[PDB]
């Protein structure tokens, strides 16, 4: 497994099915390079899913991949191992990654059931781009018979919002895709503005795609309450402080020009979605260093 | 103290509700999607009452097979009902000839018509009322309950006001009249001769039958055939005022709510009012009768909401819309 069939396994499982975030796709790449183990002991086999995890941020930067593949190693040695033999015990961590997995596989359904009893009646649902999360969410709160309308942005460099009125539209919903720069415009009439993180450091803060920081910022200024949904493979342990505290190794996920995930701050943030539940921005600090350990 | 009776009609004798009284009797319409009986009831179990004598007279096989899906059925609440059916019976005069002759009540029985909807907690004016019983010889006889509005109010069909001379040191009543065409308003001057000391008319009250009786009332209705309603009881008792006088007492409450829907007009008010929440406790997704078909979620201007609604796309419920 010399990291080539790691990358070509991970576009594998991303043609398969391109919806899912990915960094579940790297969460079960991973699993399945542990069972490409080719030796028992425990050292070696941590330190090559730490190469493993660097190869595979090489090609999708997403703060999701870095996220999940550390929060997996901080869960398959979470229990006691006892490695008189490091095979049984590689089998307790496939057994201990398999059962993650299923985690992260509820977390999406989690996040149905706990936020859909938030979106009141005959309001207008304000996003920013294909949070299929948030997507999920939707659906979980327009299939309880909740009524509403639904705005979305373009999110220029990648038009995700214009996909994600296509497959909202497919839902029967009324959407309009604004132009991104609009977000001050509608700020006013859209109640709630919900949006999906792809990060959630320390702080309580958000770093998501491009066109967030204005959007929260505009709904803290007009008073629309925020509310951003972010399962529990993106708890990230940066810091920033500022637009130049995101690592070049996030921004621009590329290899005069433009970023394309940036910060925003846990005041311009009301309430954050988590399968652990529904928490203030300061209970992302407290939980993610009980989750991380 | 002894205990509480209440007796209660169950469908008023003169019949206003037609046609639509032929299907079902009053008793048993559908005020905000609940038996009128439900509202006397929960009623009468806010006041404290133990006992509802509910007499029947028409349709009353529906009515017990209705009632009989209550909470006051079940030994659970405390309020239990002791359904009477009969045909025998015309009247008020007649039901109250009725109880007299099956010596039902001890004393304090709240005579409430089928329909009257309110919240009054009856115990001050009922304590004040056991008073002037108490104190001067049980000769004080109705303590009737009226409740303050303008005359304007939608809530009055101009069939249904009221005029009413009180000696109001006392709060006794001196003169009641009815006023369903009378543009004038006679009086003789024979209240002021029994006002020695300031007699007070009103027009500003509003009736609402809740009122208390005696063993008295009975034993006075057995005498006197001709009587045919509660009101010409109170006339006959203010005419022959000669020996045991049996003075009637007015007694009024502000703060809550009081009606009977004895039309469809006096009806739409008294339904487009306890939707705005009028009445409380008794309001409509409070579902003080717990019965899974009547649970509502609250919203914006009261418009209510059911289980299992599913509004199309488009229709603006305004307010009020049960």
């Amino acid at each position: 497994m010399d990291d080539k069939e790691l990358i070509e396994y991970f576009k594998s499982q991303m043609k398969e099915d391109p919806d899912m975030a990915s960094a579940v796709a790297a969460i079960r790449t991973l699993l399945e390079f542990l069972k490409r183990d080719k030796g028992e002991t425990i050292q070696g086999l941590r330190a090559n899913l730490t190469s493993a995890i660097e190869t595979l941020c090489g090609v999708d930067s997403s703060v999701a991949v870095s996220s999940g593949g550390e929060l997996f190693l901080r869960f398959i040695s979470l229990a006691s191992l006892e490695y008189s033999d490091y095979s049984k015990c590689k089998k307790i961590m496939i057994e201990r990654g398999e059962l993650f997995l299923r985690r992260i596989s509820l977390s999406r359904n989690k996040i149905a059931d706990l936020c859909h009893t938030f979106i009141k009646d005959g309001a207008t649902i304000l996003t920013h781009a294909y949070s299929r999360v948030v997507l999920r969410v939707l659906e979980a709160a327009v299939a309880a018979k909740k009524r509403f309308s639904v705005y979305v942005t373009e999110s220029q460099p990648d038009l995700s919002g214009k996909k994600m009125a296509k497959a909202l539209c497919h839902l029967n919903v009324p959407v309009t895709v604004v132009l991104d720069a609009a977000v001050g415009y509608i700020m006013e009439k859209a109640d709630l503005v919900i949006v999906g993180a792809e990060g959630v450091v320390e702080n309580g803060g958000i770093i998501n795609k491009i066109g967030t920081n204005q959007m929260a910022v505009c709904a803290k200024a007009q008073n629309k309450p925020f509310y951003v949904v972010a399962e529990s493979f993106k708890f990230v342990r940066l810091f920033p402080l500022n637009q130049q505290d995101v690592p070049d190794k996030f921004k621009y996920k590329a290899d005069e020009e433009h970023p394309w995930v940036d910060y925003t701050a846990p005041s311009l943030i009301t309430l954050l979605f988590t399968d652990l539940g529904v928490l203030t921005p300061s209970a992302v600090s407290d939980e993610l260093i009980k989750l991380y350990l | 103290p002894p205990p509480l009776q209440a007796v209660l009609v169950a469908d008023s004798f003169d019949r206003r509700f037609f046609p639509i009284s032929k299907d079902q009797p009053r008793v048993l319409l559908p005020l905000a999607n609940v038996a009128l009986i439900d509202y006397t009831l929960e009623f009468l179990t806010a006041t404290g009452v133990q006992e509802t004598f509910v007499f029947c007279c028409w349709k009353a096989a529906q009515i017990k097979e209705h009632l009989l899906k209550s909470k006051w059925c079940r030994p659970t609440s405390l309020n239990v009902v002791r359904i009477i059916t009969s045909e025998l019976y015309r009247s008020l005069g007649d039901v109250l000839r009725d109880v007299d002759a099956k010596a039902l009540v001890r004393s304090d029985f709240l005579l409430v018509y089928g329909d009257v909807i309110s919240n009054i907690n009856i115990t001050r004016a009922l304590e004040e009322h056991r008073l002037r019983r108490k104190l001067e010889k049980n000769v004080s006889v109705m303590t009737m309950i009226f409740k303050e509005s303008s005359p304007s109010h939608p809530t009055r069909c101009h069939e249904d006001n009221v005029v009413v001379a009180v000696d109001s040191t006392t709060n006794r009543v001196l003169h009641f009249q009815k006023t369903q065409g009378l543009r004038r308003f006679a009086f003789p001057l024979s209240l002021f001769q029994g006002s020695s000391d300031g007699v007070e008319v009103r027009y500003d009250l509003l009736d609402c039958h809740i009122s208390i009786c005696s063993p008295q009332v009975a034993q006075l209705f057995t005498d006197n055939f001709d009587y045919q309603t509660r009101d010409d009881f109170v006339r006959g008792l203010l005419v022959n005022e000669e020996i045991l006088g049996n003075q009637i007492h007015m007694h009024v409450t502000a703060k809550e709510y009081g009606a009977r829907v004895s039309n469809l007009h006096m009806y739409s008010a008294v339904c487009a009012d306890v939707i705005r929440r009028w009445v409380y406790p008794l309001t409509p997704e409070a579902n003080f009768t717990d019965s899974t078909t009547q649970s509502c979620t609250h919203s914006r201007h009261n418009i209510y909401r059911g289980p299992e609604v599913s509004l199309g796309h488009g229709s603006i419920l305004e307010e009020n819309v049960l």
